[PDB]
């Protein structure tokens, strides 16, 4: 949307290595990644 | 007549099961039957 | 936490086994699970080593494992110790890499070193003590970089 | 029992003159007819 | 869906350099089977013009236009001809949907809007979505151009279809904050769905047309002359004739050798023979077999499968190594004592392919692999089954065999092992014709394969319709 | 900690045991069938509507991904069958079903036998003879050793 | 009457009637050996002359 | 082998027969009983 | 423990040893065993039907023969001389173009044709189907699917194809009398126990 | 009635993948099946129209060597050469085009059954019951009927 | 040991002493025996034809 | 002589019978039982 | 006929040589191999009159 909407979470995971955790977090949050790049396209004057 | 020429002048009696070595046994009856069957297949073959 | 881990051996260890396992005190060995009692098959990287699957797979398994320092061996028990953040330990480099003072060290699967002998250790049956390489950061990110560029 | 000549690099089978003539007649007809299969596919 | 969108954007970003327009295709059980859909590795496409000339080659002509050589030293051009062929194919993006679907519902359940002229449903066990580019060499597109589609599988096997641009454009050309291209692509949607066959009417595939494509903006021209379609048909005729002209070359060679020798056939294969036999009926069965082999020979004949490894890139260099090895000077005593030991020569057993033709119930087997070796006592050939078992068809009176050795020597064998022997001549075929028709695919690296060559690759990639997909 | 070492002082077996008494059976001795959708959780029918119909005819649930190699290395199980609300009889003795020709004789079921239809007890085979073992259990051109 | 299962017939699955899943007599892919007309239904059936 | 019957008639006649009735298998044309080789459900796990 | 459900006992050798003890109504549900009865952890009667088996019977693993075919192929064709008569079969797509007019040409060649493995599989009676002499047994791998070796392009290849209908099971594993009794069961279900 | 004449006899080949529940294992099995068009089912060799009638043995149930032998001389010679082929259990070799047993719907058990079965109603009914399908959805439907 | 298989008992002087104990359904396969049944070296049943 | 029967029904009666069941040799109409003359299979090899 | 009978009875063709035959006819040989697994001891083979 026009305004950024934050989603706040508290996660429990068996992973402690950061790169593995961020891989799985990217796997879960892919729609937000596409939203981030789309935001870069559709509102070029704003820089997230 | 003698349409095959052979290096050896005497034949040998060949033993063992046909899966060991190749031998061309065929009686003339089988050969005539095969020849006519091939003829009818060739007939079955602007 | 489970500050100490007991590793029990099912194969009876000869005199030579106990000797070479004693010389390895303070070596860095990984465990998959972080449990108070484990069997010797779970010790080391041998559970995962598989050369048809690639180097990156074993890298991914290793970077998630729990690392321990070997202590005194007794009858069929090896007594692994987990280090804790901010404390000071003596560590052993079985790897062929050189360490200079002040280096920051990383854990990676072993590489191929020229002589090809590589010193197989503790071949109990067809298990083996495959230890990782403790590598300083420059070489570590050099191998990661080259692997990514390939 | 029966007896068979064992194979060799030198033994040879002759073709009767009429049989050879028939072979060559078939060959000339085949070469001249132009019954080429790609022509059938494109047809 | 996403493959079509990405490929449209990709062909737009490349249009000025390439002048290739994006053609969006969907494949189902009418073109490929479920195993082939799940295990598909690559899709490649090729453009050839109204004169039969591929767009990867020189625009006026090529040194591959010269005839073939018959030399193993040359291998029909060697590495350079191989590279000129490989440059001619271009790789396409593709995605497989491996579970049963209905196409229009799939497009609507995605973001697209569909407003077809008539709402006829098409149902399909699986779908492969891929985009091919047909080359408008200017802002002009001809109906006589043909486009080739190639589907390739992990073992390196490929399947080629070809359809001409007239079939594809028969209707489509005959009628002719800030927004994101993705949202308007989805909103503008699809409005066309057309079924296209290849030239020989073997395979049907559907073409999908989008109204947001950059294809619409260009207003380039299209035309089909009669003479151009005529020449394109002639080039196609020359394309498919390549295996049959080789088959006829072998047939004429057999008859020419038979005339030259006078019908005297020497024994070249081991088989104990009797004089007291009606060898004349064997000659008659030979006639029937040699007619029937022409009746049933095909692309999968032994001759094509023998020439195919010659076209591989390694072949010329390996042949030159072998030539050096066989004609190497005898070693001096010093070399035997002090130097390295000599290279082992060719192994006692060779790999051949054969066509086994039985007359009694007309049947011809074509892609047959056999192992051949010369028995020590007499230098005749022993042909064995690739499991190591002696082949028995030399002893059957109603079967003749045509073998082609890896060096393109052919034998035609009668019952008893008396054979006609000569060489397959490739000179009737231009180097390009053979080379483009039968060159083996060489794989580019992809998911799940070793960077190092020669490795035993792990479990091959698959997209599964029967299992919940892993991630 | 006290260290204990034991040395067996016989040249044969010096101890022997017996199962003298049975107190109770822990399992329910029931006829509840094993849930193959829990054992093989990923498998679906190719046509989705056929898959959902088959799910509904049985009492089974939607398919599940297995553990990743990393996660199966960090965790030691899943146990997708939760406990039931009440447990009057004991543990569920889930029956595994193998399909049988309707003509298999009942005299086979009356004595103890291998339920796969052929003997496999290796006490009948020469030790460390692997080809004899494979032949005994899988070769169907020589007689089953039991019947 | 014997062929289908009229009590349980009561639905369709993947556009086909349930009796078609029970017995071959109700699957349109099975043809009578002797034909006088093409079937009304030829969903996946290919006829080759 | 575990005690099994095709009909409730055969289980009924087993269940009201004397001691040692579970051990004997017997046929009634198409139906059968399969008796148990050890008296596990006859006596053993109940007399305790 | 192990117990069967639904076995059909041979009617040509049938017998009763408990006639004085039980009497079942003359219905087909009494004739054809389709339910089994057991004792519970405490001696209650418990019942297993095929209805309860669906959590196994309907899983896709039972209905997929790819592992069966891979193991069948890797074992390779049999090598024993007796089995050699079993592999000799040749299936070939002719066109339908002029097929009706060239049938006599097939029979003008007076050669005999091998029996298919599934045609040989029917000769064995219920009891000798299971013996060693049933050389076809190596093909009986899966109730729902047919396995055979056949000649294709002068090699031995493996062919798998599904038995679409229940009747395609061989006589030794689902005999004619069994199919007839099961038909009587279906008719009694439909209240056609005496037919019109 | 001649005004409705129609054409000469044809044999058609029918190809069909199975339904979505039977197609799941071996998805690429295209069944094949042969039918007679502009043809007749005959129980006798026509005496008067023998010069104009030719036999088309094309099925297990429709390849009687007696009718074929009376209608065509090549088949008569074939059967005299091979008297064991003069039999009706489905063993008479069909032409190579029609001989694809493994891909047919009705195979050897059906012809073997109908060879001996008594000519009464229940044999018809049990031929119909023999065509119950092996699909898993058919397992649900038959099992819920307690058949 | 010795035992018979396949014998034919005289029908003109047939008789039974176990009518009350055994009932074989009316079938010639039951009437004319061609099989013998015996015990194993366990108490298991075995068959000869 | 050794225990052998021509039908499974008589074998079933022998297996249901008590002691000395095997040593008795009866007959049905065309079916017979032969009884072992010494009780090897009945008791001798199994009493232990 | 010999081959047909041997295939039906499940028997193999005789394999012989002159000295092997001499030893066979003079003293005999253990020409029947052991089973892959023995559960019931020796084969007490029945001989038939």
């Amino acid at each position: 949307g026009p305004e950024t909407r934050p989603g706040i979470y508290v996660l429990t995971s068996s992973i402690a290595h950061w790169q593995t955790l961020v891989d799985v977090a990217r796997g879960k949050f892919a729609r937000e990644r596409c939203s981030f790049v789309n935001r870069r396209i559709t509102r070029p004057r704003q820089i997230p | 007549m003698s349409l095959l020429h052979t290096f050896w002048r005497l034949p040998v009696a060949v033993f063992f099961e046909p899966h060991e070595e190749n031998v061309l046994r065929c009686p003339e009856r089988v050969l005539r039957r095969l020849l006519e069957d091939a003829a009818v297949t060739m007939r079955g073959g602007d | 936490m489970e500050a100490n881990i007991f590793c029990t051996f099912d194969h009876k260890l000869s005199i030579a086994d106990v000797g070479k396992l004693t010389k390895l005190v303070a070596a860095v060995v990984p465990i998959p699970q972080r449990l108070h009692l484990i069997k010797h098959y779970q010790l080391g990287l041998h559970q995962f080593v598989d050369h048809t699957r690639g180097y990156v797979r074993l890298r991914g398994l290793l970077r998630n494992m729990t690392l321990t320092l070997m202590r005194r061996v007794e009858g069929n028990q090896i007594l692994l110790h987990v280090p804790t953040h901010g404390l000071l330990y003596t560590v052993l480099n079985t790897g062929p890499v050189t360490w200079e003072k002040g280096d920051a060290l990383c854990v990676l699967p072993p590489l191929f070193h020229g002589p090809l002998a590589r010193e197989n250790l503790l071949t109990l049956g067809q298990w083996e003590l495959v230890l990782p390489w403790i590598v300083p950061m420059p070489l570590a990110l050099e191998i990661n970089q080259r692997l990514l560029i390939m | 029992v029966a007896v068979f000549f064992e194979p060799h690099e030198e033994n040879v089978l002759r073709c009767p003159e009429r049989v050879l003539r028939r072979l060559l007649e078939d060959a000339a007809v085949t070469m001249r007819g132009g019954g080429w299969r790609e022509d059938v596919l494109m047809d | 869906m996403e493959t079509h969108l990405y490929s449209d954007l990709a062909f737009e970003a490349r249009f000025a350099d390439d002048e290739q327009l994006p053609l969006h295709l969907v494949l189902d059980q009418e073109v490929l089977s479920n195993e082939e859909a799940e295990t598909l590795r690559y899709v490649y496409y090729r453009n050839v013009d109204s004169a039969g000339r591929s767009t990867g080659r020189a625009p006026g002509g090529d040194e591959d236009d010269a005839p073939a050589s018959d030399d193993a030293e040359d291998a029909v051009g060697g590495d350079r001809a191989f590279d000129r062929e490989r440059r001619t194919w271009q790789r396409a993006c593709f995605r497989v949907l491996p579970r049963p679907l209905e196409l229009l519902d799939y497009l609507r359940q995605s973001g697209l809007t569909v407003t077809l002229e008539k709402e006829q449903r098409v149902r399909m066990f699986y779908a492969v979505f891929t985009t091919l580019g047909l080359r408008c060499p200017d802002n002009r597109l001809s109906g006589a151009q043909t486009l080739h589609l190639r589907l390739v599988w992990p073992d390196g096997s490929y399947r080629d279809w070809e359809f001409l641009a007239r079939d594809l454009l028969r209707e489509e050309m005959e009628a002719n904050d800030e927004v994101a291209r993705t949202d308007e692509w989805k909103g503008a949607g699809v409005s066309r769905l057309r079924e296209v066959w290849d030239v020989q009417h073997r395979v049907r595939l559907r073409v999908l047309w989008y109204v947001n494509s950059f294809w619409r903006s260009r207003e380039l021209s299209y035309d089909d002359h009669e003479v151009e379609l005529y020449r394109a048909l002639d080039a196609y005729r020359a394309r498919i004739a390549v295996e049959y002209v080789l088959i006829r070359a072998v047939r004429d060679e057999i008859y020419a050798v038979l005339r030259r020798d006078g019908g005297a056939l020497p024994q070249r294969f081991a088989c104990h023979v009797s004089r007291n036999m009606s060898w004349r009926v064997v000659w008659e069965l030979c006639r029937h077999a040699l007619a029937l082999w022409m009746d049933w020979a095909d692309v999968r004949s032994c001759i094509i499968k023998a020439l195919t490894p010659r076209l591989s890139r390694g072949a010329a260099a390996a042949a030159q190594r072998a030539r050096r090895q066989r004609e190497r000077s005898a070693p001096k005593p010093q070399e035997l004592l002090f130097g390295p030991r000599n290279e082992s020569g060719p192994p006692a057993e060779q790999t051949w392919y054969a066509d086994v033709v039985r007359c009694v119930r007309a049947q011809v087997d074509l892609g047959v692999e056999v192992r051949a070796a010369r028995c020590p006592r007499t230098g005749l050939w022993i042909v064995r089954d690739r499991r190591g078992r002696l082949r028995r068809w030399l002893s059957q009176p109603e079967v003749c065999v045509l073998y082609v050795t890896p060096d393109l020597d052919f034998y035609w064998v009668l019952p008893g092992g008396f054979a006609v022997s000569s060489r397959v001549t490739l000179h009737g075929l231009a180097q390009r014709a053979l080379r483009d028709r039968f060159q083996n695919f060489e794989a580019v690296l992809a998911r799940g394969m070793h960077v190092e060559a020669g490795r035993q690759e792990p479990e091959t990639p698959r997209v599964s319709g029967r299992r919940l997909p892993f991630d | 900690t006290q260290n204990i070492n034991t040395v067996d002082m016989g040249l044969g077996y010096t101890s022997n045991t017996c199962v003298a008494y049975v107190n109770r059976v822990r399992t329910d001795m029931g006829v509840r069938v094993q849930d193959l959708f829990r054992v093989f959780p990923m498998n679906v029918y190719r046509h989705d509507e056929v898959d959902r119909w088959i799910r509904h005819a049985a009492g089974v649930e939607r398919p599940q991904l297995l553990d990743t190699e990393t996660i199966s290395m960090l965790t030691f199980g899943s146990m997708s069958e939760r406990n039931a609300a009440a447990t009057v009889h004991g543990q569920k003795a889930a029956c595994e079903l193998i399909l049988t020709p309707v003509t298999m004789d009942v005299n086979y079921f009356k004595i103890p036998n291998n339920p796969r239809g052929r003997a496999s007890c290796m006490l009948a085979v020469d030790p460390y003879d692997t080809e004899a073992a494979t032949k005994a259990i899988y070769d169907h051109r020589e007689a089953d050793a039991q019947t | 009457r014997i062929s289908a299962l009229p009590g349980l017939n009561n639905g369709q699955l993947a556009e086909e009637p349930l009796s078609a899943y029970v017995n071959a007599l109700h699957d349109h892919r099975l043809w009578p050996p002797f034909v006088t007309h093409l079937p009304r239904n030829m969903e996946g059936v290919q006829v080759v002359a | 082998p575990i005690l099994s019957t095709t009909t409730l008639a055969l289980m009924e006649t087993k269940l009201k027969g004397g001691a040692g009735a579970f051990a004997t298998s017997e046929t009634h044309f198409g139906n059968y009983v399969v008796g148990e080789i050890i008296p596990l459900q006859q006596s053993m796990l109940f007399n305790s | 423990f192990f117990f069967p459900v639904g076995l059909y006992l041979p009617e040509d050798r049938g017998y009763t040893t408990v006639e004085s003890k039980v009497k079942l109504n003359d219905t087909v549900r009494n004739a054809l065993p389709t339910t089994a009865y057991l004792l519970n952890r405490d001696r209650a009667v418990q019942k297993i039907d095929f209805v309860d088996a669906l959590k196994t019977l309907c899983h896709p693993v039972l209905h997929e023969p790819a592992p069966c075919l891979q193991t069948f192929t890797e074992r390779g064709p049999p090598s024993e001389p007796a089995m050699q008569r079993l592999l000799e079969c040749r299936f070939q797509q002719e066109p339908m173009g002029g097929a009706a007019r060239r049938i006599p040409h097939f029979y003008r060649v007076r050669r005999e044709v091998p029996r298919t493995v599934n045609e040989m599989k029917q000769d064995f009676v219920v009891t000798d189907f299971y013996k060693v002499g049933n050389i076809t047994l190596y093909t009986e791998l899966h109730p729902f699917f047919d396995f055979t070796h056949c000649q294709e392009n002068s090699e031995t290849v493996a062919l798998c194809t599904p038995r679409i209908v229940i009747g395609n099971l061989p006589d030794g594993l689902a005999p004619g009398p069994f199919h007839e009794l099961r038909t009587w069961e279906i008719m009694e279900h439909m209240r056609l126990r005496p037919p019109p | 009635a001649v005004q409705f004449v129609g054409e000469h006899v044809k044999v058609l080949e029918v190809r069909a993948p199975l339904d979505h529940a039977q197609r799941q294992g071996l998805p690429d099995f295209i069944s094949r099946q042969h039918v007679l068009y502009n043809g007749c089912c005959v129980v006798t060799a026509p005496k008067t129209l023998i010069e104009y009638s030719l036999p088309v043995p094309f099925h297990r149930f429709y390849s009687n060597p007696t009718i074929c032998a009376a209608l065509s001389d090549d088949i008569k010679r074939y059967v005299t050469e091979f008297p064991h082929y003069h039999r009706h259990d489905g063993g008479f070799p069909l032409p190579t085009a029609f001989a694809h047993e493994y891909h047919n719907w009705l195979r050897s058990p059906f012809s073997r059954y109908s060879a001996t079965c008594p000519n009464v109603l229940h044999s018809v009914m049990t031929l119909a019951a023999m065509l119950y399908k092996i699909s898993p959805v058919s397992l649900v439907l038959q099992t819920k009927a307690h058949i």
